């Protein structure tokens, strides 16, 4: 791993200096194994892969943020509950200071594009930036998120979003036809991905460095992929999801508790091709 | 066998009210000062005993915030009873109670039990919603009532105890 981990930081740095960034040779990257590796090389690599200048100004946040936006006491309330997501080890002023920071990130964004609508999840992705680029690289970066990849979730209703899962089960049917009969004789649907698909896999992952992993490879790729990804969890979970009662309660909490050691990498990989394979 | 009856529960109600730390002290017995924002839906399991018979409770969490109704509407129909949640030291939870019965109206059974909750009984410094005001409108209604803190271990478990009666009784 090392000298081609190695290598790969001489990959990457090579393309961030190309007369033009070598973008395509950055997702190529970001796909991988092992993404982008330090949060440092995202702090260069993720905004060039948003398109949002890295080196532009920050954004005026004004007066009173707080008391004027309508979303404050939900946006409040979901950042106390997002205590798991910071490491152990950070302490409590240090935490309650990014929180604060958390807070006002989302509520600018809210702001400065009032077509958008909040929803209880948001704030995963956010915190998941806040951690990887900083408080004033995430601002810039989940605002471009929020108006391209994550449109839809924030749509005044949820019926964008509710068609978008409802692709899981058609996507199953292609590569375990079989798997699909059993599923929809259980009537489990796809509202076990809700979590999944709204906050990138990062209101569900525990472990923060599988989480950005993951988020170098939403970014590269279409904003549909984070539901072949799902998907492709439930494939690789087939014989126990089979070997499993065929109602709904037992199939929905089984795939609704999630596996801690997921084979990533190899999800990744299948999640690409299945995405090639039969696309959107 | 192992249990005689299975009643399907789920926790519907504003949101940061206490239906996710309720359900963690009901069926785990802790509580943790954060938890999680529940997004979606799932359920947990615990078994009690109640006149002689033993009964298997499958418990439903649910997200408050508005958006996530029509994701949660599906669920209201195999659910045997209902427990409408508010905070206690928050008005407008009480307030959005109406708005909660009216979608037990509308997605629940015919003939569903509920039962009403104030939850966050400790708080007695930041307490607004009115003992004796909210024992009003459930009793005008025909619905049990329960004031409950999942922080303090106090009512938590009386009030599924309280529900799971009711349906029993009315199951045959
Ligand atoms: N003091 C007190 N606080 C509570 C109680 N229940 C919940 N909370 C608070 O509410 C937060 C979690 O609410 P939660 O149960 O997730 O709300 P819901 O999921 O929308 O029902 C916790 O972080 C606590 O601060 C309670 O019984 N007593
Ligand atoms: F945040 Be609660 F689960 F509505
Ligand atoms: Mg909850």
């Amino acid at each position: 791993f090392n000298a081609k981990r190695k290598k790969k930081v001489a990959e990457i740095h090579q393309a961030l200096n190309s007369d033009p960034t070598d973008v395509a040779a950055l997702r190529r990257m970001a796909i991988s194994e092992g993404g982008l590796l330090t949060d440092e090389i995202r702090r260069k690599v993720w905004p060039k892969l948003l398109n949002v200048n890295a080196n532009d100004p920050p954004p005026i946040s004004g007066k009173n943020l707080r008391q004027m936006s309508k979303d404050y006491q939900q946006v409040l309330l979901d950042v106390r509950r997002s205590l798991r997501r910071f490491p152990p080890g950070m302490p409590e002023e240090q935490r309650e200071g990014l929180q604060e920071e958390l807070i006002d990130i989302i509520l600018l964004i809210l702001e400065r594009n009032p077509q958008l609508h909040y929803y209880q999840g948001y704030h995963d992705i956010v915190v998941t930036f806040l951690l990887v680029v900083g408080e004033r690289l995430a601002t810039s970066l989940v605002e471009k998120l929020s108006t391209h990849h994550l449109r839809d979730f924030m749509d005044p209703t949820m019926d964008n979003t509710k068609h978008i899962l409802n692709y899981l089960m058609p996507i199953i049917d292609q590569v375990n036809p079989e798997l699909h009969d059993f599923m929809q004789s259980a009537e489990v649907g796809t509202i076990f991905a809700l979590s999944w698909l709204i906050t990138w896999f990062g209101h569900v992952l525990s472990d923060f460095r599988h989480v950005v992993r993951l988020y170098d490879f939403f970014l590269a790729c279409h904003p549909l992929m984070p539901i072949y990804f799902a998907a492709v969890i439930v494939l690789y979970r087939e014989q126990e999801v089979l070997d499993c009662d065929c109602d709904m309660a037992s199939v929905h909490h089984l795939l609704s508790q999630i596996p801690q050691d997921l084979p990533y990498e190899t999800l990744i990989s299948r999640a690409g091709d299945l995405f090639v394979q039969f696309p959107p | 066998p192992e249990y005689d009856y299975l009643f399907k529960l789920l926790l519907i109600g504003d949101s940061g009210v206490g239906k996710s730390c309720l359900l963690l002290r009901f069926a785990d017995d802790t509580y943790t000062e954060s938890y999680i924002s529940t997004i979606g839906v799932d359920f947990k399991i615990r078994t009690i005993e109640l006149d002689g018979k033993t009964i298997k409770l499958q418990i439903w969490d649910t997200a408050g915030q508005e958006r996530f109704r029509t994701i949660t509407s599906s669920y209201y129909r195999g659910a045997h009873g209902i427990i409408v949640v508010y905070d206690v030291t928050d008005q407008e939870s009480y307030a959005n109670v109406k708005q909660w019965l009216q979608e037990i109206d509308r997605y629940a059974s015919e003939n569903v039990n509920k039962l009403l909750v104030g939850n966050k009984s400790d708080l007695t410094t930041k307490k607004v919603v009115d003992n004796t005001t909210a024992k009003e409108f459930a009793d005008s209604l025909g619905i049990p009532f329960l004031e409950t803190s999942a922080k303090n271990a106090t009512n938590v478990e009386q009030a599924f105890m309280t529900m799971a009666a009711e349906i029993k009784k009315r199951m045959g």
